[PDB]
């Protein structure tokens, strides 16, 4: 399988704690 | 001899047997008992000194239990599998097309620890098909039969190849085990050692060492005197045990780092757990006995160790050391060899018990993954046994393996030898084996093991040579899947008639000798040095002092067909396989009669066949009819037997039984008393015995062709009875139900006149091809019909049926009466398939007269085509009148080294004519050998002259001059086999006397009806517009590649093309020329073929400008 | 090694640009037919479901953009079709091959020209005709040699 | 062994351009600067856009 | 093999005899498909 | 026909692809499930790749061989044989 790209891709972004969601 | 009805088969046997032939078909039940368990096969087992035996079914429930969810707060074990009785009869199976099977049932004991509760009750675990006596299973009405598989079985197998490179013999080694992965170590010729796991990249040995925890000091210590071993410790850069885990973990996940924990436990899971990794109780035995571990136990365990996996290392580097002997620390010395994959000390044979056993297993692997991942799902204390368990994936399985599996095939009821030689076949393919298109030479090639266990001479003479065989008569499967075979048992030069089985790796270790050798009347041997088989397989002769095991009989290493040809000796092995071959093809005759000459295998090779009817119990015949027999048992029980009449058997043959039995008469336990088809008073009879001479004739027997009188057809001697089945099904479409009826539009009258109220045949109706069997039709829906057919229908004003006609009709080419119809209604609960309403079976049957091209064989490997069959007063007759029924080419005899015909053919004769050899001043020099039985009989005598202990050629010259006088008071024959014969058609005598005398001659299976083809214009393949063929009517012939290199050679460039394009792809051109033939006009050009334009499409569609210019 | 390619296609005067795609061709349909059997279950070629992804995707791309998606799904989206593009014309040149149903690779533009069943192997292996037929023979001494 | 048809039927009518289906051809054109034809039967009706090639 | 065959067809084969006759036979059978397959690709090769 | 002198072959550009067309496919469906028939803009659209029986239309507003080469104003079907199935090509522009 190939897909593993993308979830290499996608986990150089961390994740939102509960107070930046609003923030955004 | 045991069997109580045999008839009086005087015989030439010069040797006593000391063993009686076993039963054909153990081969089969006893493995099937051995899967269910039955109470015969569990107390044999006990006579045979087993303690505590576990049935196959059992075996594989004690390995599913226990069922244990991890954290260990529950556990589920399976136990006391029970059948009970057949759902239905084997008859009853057959007629209403279902499967043969028991009920199984089961028990399960729930334990739940947290608070202690026990619970079980009986779980219904589904449908078990059952071998019917006679071994057969019965799947979906058809009859089909399991064959035995033969594979290299598990074990540690070590060989040795020397290199060119630098001619050096380097050394590998296989482990391979019954599940789980593989492992194997090599020898580079660098003097290196390496590993390879799961066929990956090859490794050096000491990763594998110190993964398992060794050291320089241990490694020093045990294979330190091997220099190879050293310098690969050397060149290793690994230090520390740890240090080889890190290297060998990432190997398999490149992108984890490893872990201590994990990388360390891996290796014990890959291998050292049973769980993933099994030997399968053979594998054990195979290692123990090899690299001599742990001998003297039943062990239990069928993991790897550390112990033999070094055991195995330590045994390949004194293979490439030199070491001629090994010993092991806690072991036994061993020899030390390379292994011989083909030696059946290392080939066993899968079972149907086993092949049945691996699916019940898978089912329940299935079964138990469900049942373990719902578990965790479902209210603890209150949760049922019988509310979890799935027995669906076990069920499925079981269908599938009947359904779609290799070895699972069709019941071959050609003959009752077919189908006995079907039943003990053994084939090397299939999955888990080899296959057709691979393993080359070496698999397939006779090997000296082979004696006494698989035929050398019958087998396929297609692609599958060798890939399949026949067992041995005396042969039988050894527990853990061997072949054994007997042996007699000789001290110190006298025999001893105690009988071994041996397997075939313990006859390595003695010296065999042949069966035949003389002995003195006390059992010792008479000569001095005698013919005997070596370890290596070679025969030399050897000092009577020496021997320690004999041959039970000459028969011991030819196959139950093999055994049927008469003088084998005299033909050459080529045409003896084909002799052997053709028998399973012979047709079942009207009327069956034994052979004048014969082999004494020709009567018990029909009693095991199971197609005969033989009494359970002794008594008095009380009732006999064509339909049942009724009798009395002498213990005050009454048995009946039906007899199946003319029953459609899986080829077509007609399957008639008759009884041979009498009111009143008293019969034996085991008495025949009906025959089947192809069997005349308990004997097996495939043929018929006819007066042949061997002579060129006119050129009509040019070319193998054979002639026949017309006697044959006036009098059925060979006719056969044919019954072939048709088969019609309604169902329901859109727009509606179609239904079967009577009236259908647009058919004569005359037509229609014998056809039932239901719109079936009438039985008993004489059919020719395109008759109807079953009117039916289908809803039409829109027409809109064409100007002109409206116009027509207005002139005559017929209706536009709101139906078309789609009846089943009597194929192209067949012709018979109807003798029977089954119907299948869903309206009466039937199982028909989904979306089926009515199903129509209809059985014509036929008596077909044998006929020109029609082919005949004998048993020694001869057959041709029947080239024309002449009127009686044609044929040459004897000087009193006898006309010879057949005339073979001389020509075809001395070259193709089959001259055992022609003792058949003497022998025949000597058989028809009673001899009386002229005991008057002492018996015959010629005849000191001969038994008293044979000095005299009367006509029509039948004889038996076993394939290796038959009549010498010595016996044949006296009993020919010793033949009894004619009707007329003259002897027709001369010594020396010849008749003076008259030319039928000059009348003239012919000049020199010709060879006459009665041979067995057979009536194959290979009639062309479904092979002869014509086509004129007929049905086109919806993707490739050319015709097809070999699977439907009006099939087409394939023009192949070298016929058109045959067309270029001849310069013939128009018929190449019309046949390229015309007949067979130019779509618009094919109705052009149909229509240019039908009025007479000359045929126009041809087009382009449909290929071509093809062609030119797919090319563009994939981005390729492709085109034509000029 | 270079200059060979390079020079076939400095010459004949075609572009190299064909080796991108601004468009793909779709092979007729009864090529790729759907035919349904007696009883009414149908069966397929498997062209005319490859050819679907090829549609799924590219769609679905037309449509991610229009919403400006970012770049991190649009990317991967590229990569889908392409790959998809691939599948197509030569099943199996990526690496393991695409399967649908079953276990089974389905067969590529290119399989039906490449392997033993195609226009290329199978057509040079003649044809079946009609207006022919097959039989045992027999020994005829009394025919002439004509 | 098995049969089947495709998702239509054949007609086996013969004649040709002896009959003749009054026919008028209207002209499109597309955003990118095409231009196509379409002939129609003289019944016309002609749509004021048309989906091209 | 160094042990000859000393029986004629006529005089009859012994058991061993026989068996050791079989290789050779089995051998023939089994290699006459792939022996014609060598002409064939030669066939091929030539007329191309 | 068949006066062929030569066979060519060579890359094939998007110019070529668009002109061996007669539509692009736009939707991914074959065929309706109930009335088994080639929807509208599918893989299998008549008004791509022609109609399905001789000389008729989808509708069937045209199912005369008079209207031989008509394009059907409703919806566009050409009359013609439905052998042309096996001759008329579609493309995919993608994005
Ligand atoms: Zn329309």
């Amino acid at each position: 399988d190939s897909v593993r790209a993308y979830l290499k891709q996608i986990g150089k972004v961390a994740l939102l704690n509960a107070e930046e969601e609003v923030e955004l | 001899n045991s069997v109580p009805g045999a008839p009086n088969r005087v015989s030439f046997a010069k040797l006593r047997e000391p063993l009686e032939v076993p039963g054909l078909l153990d081969v089969q039940t006893d493995s099937f008992e051995w899967l269910v368990g039955s109470d015969r096969w569990r107390q044999a087992a006990i006579d045979r000194g087993e303690e505590n035996p576990v049935g196959g079914l059992e075996e594989v429930l004690a390995e599913l239990s226990p069922i244990e969810d991890f954290s260990g707060s529950m556990s589920l074990s399976f136990s006391d599998p029970r059948f009970d009785e057949v759902k239905a009869s084997v008859d009853e199976c057959k007629d209403k097309d279902m499967t043969y099977a028991a009920p199984l049932f089961v028990t399960a004991e729930f334990i739940n620890n947290n608070t202690g509760e026990i619970k079980s009750q009986t779980v219904f675990m589904g449908d078990f098909p059952m071998m019917t006596e006679k071994g057969t299973f019965i799947i979906n009405g058809t009859e089909r039969v399991v064959v035995s598989q033969l594979v290299r079985s598990p074990g540690v197998y070590f060989d040795e190849t020397i290199d060119k490179s630098t001619e050096k013999t380097l050394h590998s080694v296989k482990v391979i085990p019954g599940r789980g992965a593989w492992l194997e170590f090599d020898v580079d010729k660098r003097d290196t050692v390496g590993v390879r796991i799961d066929r990956k990249r090859r490794q050096p040995v000491t990763v594998l060492l110190k993964a398992l925890g060794w050291t320089n000091e241990q490694i020093v210590e045990r294979f330190g005197f091997s220099e190879i071993m050293m310098g690969t410790l050397e060149k290793d850069t690994t230090s520390g045990t740890d240090e080889a885990l890190l290297d060998i973990y990432r190997k398999l996940r490149p992108g984890e780092p490893p872990t201590k924990e994990s990388a360390q436990t891996l290796l014990e899971n890959l291998f050292f757990k049973e769980k993933r990794y099994d030997l399968a109780r053979v594998g054990r035995y195979k290692v123990n006995k090899k690299l001599g571990l742990n001998a003297g136990k039943p062990i239990t365990s069928s993991t790897l160790t550390e112990e033999d996996v070094v055991a195995t290392i330590e045994y390949l580097v004194r293979l490439h050391e030199g070491q001629t002997s090994m010993t092991v620390p806690g072991g036994v010395e061993v020899p030390v060899e390379v292994d011989d994959i083909d030696h059946f000390g290392n080939r066993r044979l899968r079972t149907v018990g086993e092949l049945i056993q691996n699916q019940i297993r898978v089912g329940l692997s299935r079964m138990e993954r469900v049942v373990r991942e719902r578990m965790t799902t479902q209210d603890v204390e209150a949760i049922t046994p019988q509310t979890l368990i799935n027995i669906r994936p076990v069920v499925a399985a079981i269908k599938e393996f009947f359904g779609t599996s290799q070895l699972s095939q069709f019941m071959d009821q050609n003959n009752p030898l077919s189908g006995l030689t079907h039943k003990r076949r053994l084939s090397a393919l299939g999955p888990g084996g080899l296959s057709r298109e691979r393993a080359g030479l070496e698999v397939r090639d006779v090997h000296p093991s082979h004696y006494g266990r698989m035929c050398p001479i019958e087998t396929p003479e297609g692609p599958n040579i060798g890939l399949i065989g026949s067992l041995s008569v005396y042969a039988r499967v050894n527990p853990f899947g061997f072949i054994e075979t007997p042996y007699r048992k000789v001290e110190n030069g006298v025999v001893t008639d105690q009988i071994d089985y041996l397997t075939a790796d313990e006859e390595d270790r003695h010296v065999v000798a042949q069966a035949n050798s003389p002995t003195d009347e006390n059992g010792r041997f008479t000569e001095d040095r005698v013919m005997v088989r070596k370890k290596g397989g070679e025969v030399e002769f050897v000092s009577a002092d020496q021997v320690d095991y004999m041959d039970v009989s000459p028969r011991q290493m030819v196959s139950v067909a093999t055994a049927m040809i008469p003088f084998l000796e005299h033909d050459d092995a080529n045409r003896a396989l084909m002799g052997a071959n053709m028998q399973r093809q012979a047709v079942p005759l009207v009327r069956s009669e034994a052979p004048l000459v014969g082999t004494g295998m020709e009567l018990r090779a029909a009693i095991d066949a199971g197609d005969v009817v033989v009494a359970d119990k002794t008594g008095v015949i009380e009732e006999v009819s064509a339909d049942y027999i009724t009798v009395m048992a002498d213990d005050g029980t009454r048995q009946s037997y039906r007899l199946r009449k003319f029953a459609r058997s899986n080829h077509g043959t007609c399957a008639n039984q008759r009884p041979i039995v009498d009111a009143g008469q008293r019969v034996e336990a085991g008495q025949v008393i009906a025959d089947g088809p192809c069997t005349q008073n308990g004997e097996m009879a495939l043929g018929k015995n006819l007066l042949v001479a061997i002579m060129p004739w006119e050129g009509h027997n040019y070319e193998d062709a054979i002639i026949l009188s017309n006697r044959l057809v006036e009098e059925d001697v060979l006719t056969s009875i044919h019954i072939e089945e048709h088969e019609i099904d309604a169902r329901d479409t859109k727009l509606g139900a179609e239904e079967i009826t009577r009236d259908i539009p647009n058919v004569s009258d005359e037509v229609l006149a014998d056809l039932d109220e239901r719109g079936i045949v009438r039985i008993g109706a004489e059919v020719r091809d395109g008759d109807i069997l079953v009117g039916k039709v289908t809803p039409k829906g829109e027409t809109e019909l064409t100007p002109e057919e409206r116009l027509l229908r207005a002139i005559f004003g017929e209706k536009a049926r709101e139906v078309r006609d789609t009846s089943l009709k009597v194929p192209h080419g067949e012709s018979g009466k109807v003798i029977g119809i089954r119907v299948f209604s869903r309206e009466d609960d039937d199982e028909l398939p989904a979306g089926v309403n009515e199903l129509v079976r209809v059985y014509v049957a036929q008596k077909r007269k044998i006929s020109d091209g029609d082919k005949l064989a004998g048993r020694h490997g001869n057959k041709g085509v029947i080239g024309k069959i002449l009127p009686v007063e044609d044929m040459p007759f004897l000087p009193d009148g006898t006309p010879v029924d057949i005339i073979l080419n001389t020509h075809g005899v001395p070259r193709r080294m089959n001259i055992g015909q022609i003792l058949e053919t003497h022998l025949g004769w000597v058989a028809k004519a009673g001899w009386n050899i002229d005991v008057a001043a002492g018996v015959p020099d010629w005849a000191s050998k001969l038994p008293e039985e044979l000095y005299s009989a009367p006509a029509d005598s039948t004889v038996a002259t076993p394939v290796f202990d038959g009549a010498q050629e010595g016996e044949l010259a006296g009993l020919l001059g010793s033949t009894l006088p004619n009707r007329d008071g003259e002897v027709m024959v001369d010594a020396d086999g010849k008749s003076t014969l008259f030319d039928g058609r000059s009348g003239e005598p012919f000049p020199y006397p010709v060879t006459v005398g009665y041979m067995y001659i057979l009536k194959l299976h290979h009639l062309v009806d479904d092979k002869i083809h014509a086509r004129s214009t007929g049905p086109y393949s919806m993707i490739t517009q050319q015709p097809l063929g070999g699977k439907a009517q009006f099939g087409g012939q394939r023009f192949g590649e070298m016929e058109c290199w045959a067309m270029q050679a001849y310069g013939a460039a128009y018929t190449l093309q019309e046949l390229l394009t015309i007949k067979s792809d130019d779509t618009v051109g094919r109705v052009k020329v149909y229509e240019a033939i039908v009025k007479g006009e000359n045929i126009p050009e041809p087009g382009i073929p449909e290929s071509f334009k093809v062609l030119l499409k797919e090319l563009q569609s994939l981005c390729l400008n492709v085109e034509v210019l000029s | 090694k270079r200059l060979k390619v390079v020079a076939a296609f400095q010459q004949s005067g075609n572009s190299p640009m064909g080796m991108v795609l601004d468009a793909v061709p779709v092979i007729p349909p009864e090529l790729r037919p759907m035919v349904q059997l007696d009883g009414g279950r149908f069966a397929t070629s498997d062209l005319n479901d490859l050819y679907r992804r090829v549609i799924n995707r590219n769609n679905r791309l037309k449509r991610l953009i229009d919403l400006g998606a970012p770049e991190i799904i649009v990317n991967n989206e590229k990569r889908m079709l392409q790959e998809s593009v691939d599948a197509l014309f030569d099943n199996g040149r990526r690496g393991r091959p695409v399967t649908g149903p079953g276990n089974r690779p389905l067969k590529s533009l290119s399989d039906l020209l490449k392997g033993k069943q195609g226009r290329f192997r199978q057509n040079l292996l003649g044809k079946r005709v009609d207006y022919s037929g097959r039989s045992v023979i027999v020994v005829g001494p009394q025919l002439k040699l004509h | 062994v098995l049969r089947g048809s495709r998702l239509g039927a054949v007609s086996y009518e013969t004649d040709r351009n002896h009959d003749l289906a009054p026919r008028q051809v209207a002209r499109y054109r597309t955003d990118n600067g095409e231009e196509f034809d379409v002939p129609f039967a003289d019944d016309a009706e002609i749509p004021g856009t048309w989906l091209c090639r | 093999i160094p042990r000859p065959i000393k029986s004629s067809f006529r005089e009859g084969l012994t058991v061993l005899e026989y068996f050791i006759n079989t290789h050779g036979a089995r051998k023939g059978l089994a290699d006459t498909a792939l022996r014609t397959a060598d002409s064939g690709y030669l066939t091929r090769r030539l007329v191309d | 026909v068949n006066f062929f002198d030569e066979l060519r072959i060579g890359l094939a550009t998007a110019d070529d692809i668009r002109n061996w067309s007669y539509g692009e496919v736009k939707k991914p469906e074959t065929i309706n499930y109930r009335t088994l028939k080639p929807e509208k803009d599918g893989l299998f659209c008549e008004k791509i790749f022609g109609p399905t029986r001789d000389w008729e239309c989808y509708c069937g507003k045209y199912k005369r061989v008079r209207f031989k080469g008509i394009i059907c104003e409703r919806c566009g079907v050409e009359v013609t044989r439905a052998k042309v199935r096996r001759e008329r090509m579609g493309h995919i522009e993608l994005a």
